[PDB]
């Protein structure tokens, strides 16, 4: 099978940046390259076909070169909206094969987190049950710690935690962190707390509530 | 011109078949092109199944030569994949497809939207749906933040939307988490203090796999 291979695997980069992606082939596939998109959350969509030829619908901005074994994806103006995976597809010869990606991340401002604490709902704690998350919210860069504490004491174990994708409004990340315990063993304890170390500050940004308040 | 649309079941036994069903409309699979079958798998690496033509011709990728069957009906513009023998790494997002037969004219490939099928031999299970209010001790800001916890549901996925849709900025939902063949995930909006709780907040939460819907409106806590 022919082998496609993008690179590179990760990038970022500036808004209105020219941005460019390569994608090549074990062997000449004679331009029968496609190029596709796929926004964070969302389905495939093909940008190009025939290597250079542009689809309708999709802006001036794009475009495609290369021949033989050596293909790219050129952006110029990146805009919010570029952000998510691209991909490179061979139909030249049976079976047809894909790139494993490029991931378009977008470089901006760096921004502290929006941190917030809840306790369990009574309708959780009727069911035997108790979660207490947190949402460490629009912060960049990626990068961030988050702590709990339960009476002072750090927890590691019965916590699970999310990253949303760059929003493609702000380019900021979120994050949740749900600490999951028995009602029994919530009820044993006072205070519950939620530190987010970022790089933005030295000092981690806390927040907590008390079963006793 | 062309639309492409995916349906089949959303969770399939391993060793079962796995079926999916490509509707066509506005071009007749008859005339020309191919129709294709591919997948993404979690990790988003993506495969190419097969197709067959329009002339009735498959062509499938030999990595799944003895377990796939693409098959068609003219008489209502669709195609069919079958999958035999499943296993829990055919979990994956599927996507039919056009694609061009012949070199000249120049073709452009053209995807449908996609449909989960998740492999696995655990059962369907709705979520529970808890809401996220501060404690009532909390501080009050210009923008307060609420959510929703949709917790103990499977298989994916799960959307949430709050008040119907009409809350679009501000809101964001995380990816779910599997823990013993459960998933969860919370959900975030984030308004002016100003306007909860005299502006009521509901978020709405739909499980396709288990037929479910559920509203649960966000209270403040006392």
């Amino acid at each position: 099978q022919i082998v496609m291979t993008q690179s590179p695997f990760s990038m970022y980069a500036t808004l209105g940046e020219r941005v460019t992606i390569t994608c090549k082939a074990s062997q000449d596939i004679y331009s029968y390259l496609s190029w596709l998109q796929q926004k964070p959350g969302k389905s495939l969509k093909t940008l190009i076909y025939r290597a250079n030829r542009l689809i309708t619908g999709v802006p001036s901005r794009f475009s495609g070169s290369g021949s033989g074994q050596d293909y790219s994806l050129t952006i110029s103006s990146l805009e919010y909206e570029d952000m998510g995976i691209y991909y490179c597809l061979q139909y030249d010869e049976f079976p047809y094969t894909f790139g494993g990606g490029t991931k378009l991340e977008m470089k901006r401002a760096d921004a502290a987190p929006t941190v917030s604490i809840f306790p369990p709902s009574s309708e959780q704690l009727t069911s035997g049950g108790a979660s207490v998350v947190c949402f460490l919210n629009n912060f960049y860069p990626k990068d961030i710690n988050v702590k709990w504490k339960i009476d002072g004491s750090e927890r590691q174990n019965g916590v699970l935690n999310s990253w949303t994708d760059q929003d493609s409004k702000d380019s900021t990340y979120s994050m949740s962190s749900t600490l999951t315990l028995t009602k029994d063993e919530y009820e044993r304890h006072n205070s519950y707390t939620c530190e987010a170390t970022h790089k933005t500050s030295t000092s981690p940004i806390v927040k907590s509530f008390n079963r006793n308040e | 011109e062309v639309q492409l649309q995916e349906s089949g079941p959303g969770l399939v036994k391993p060793s079962q078949s796995l079926s999916l069903t490509c509707t066509v409309t506005g071009y007749s699979i008859t005339s020309d092109y191919a129709w294709n079958w591919i997948r993404q798998f979690p990790g988003n690496k993506l495969e190419w199944m097969g197709y067959i033509s329009y002339s009735g011709t498959t062509s499938y990728n030999p990595s799944l030569k003895s377990r796939i069957s693409i098959t068609r009906d003219t008489s209502k513009n669709q195609f069919f994949l079958q999958l035999n023998s499943v296993t829990t790494e055919d979990t994956a997002t599927y996507y039919c497809g056009r694609t061009g037969v012949y070199r000249y004219p120049e073709r452009a490939p053209y995807w449908g939207q996609g449909t989960l099928v998740t492999v696995s031999a655990a059962k369907t299970t709705p979520p529970s749906v808890y809401p996220l209010a501060p404690g009532s001790a909390a501080q009050t800001n210009s923008m307060v933040t609420l959510g929703c916890l949709v917790k103990g549901y499977f298989p994916e996925p799960v959307t949430v939307t709050w008040n119907s849709g009409s809350l679009s900025s501000g809101v964001h939902t995380f990816p779910a988490v599997l823990q013993s063949d459960l998933y969860t995930l919370s959900s975030s909006v984030t308004v002016p203090s100003s306007t909860w709780p005299s502006e009521t907040v509901t978020c709405n939460v739909a499980h396709p796999a288990s037929s479910t819907k559920v509203d649960k409106k966000i209270v403040p806590r006392d």
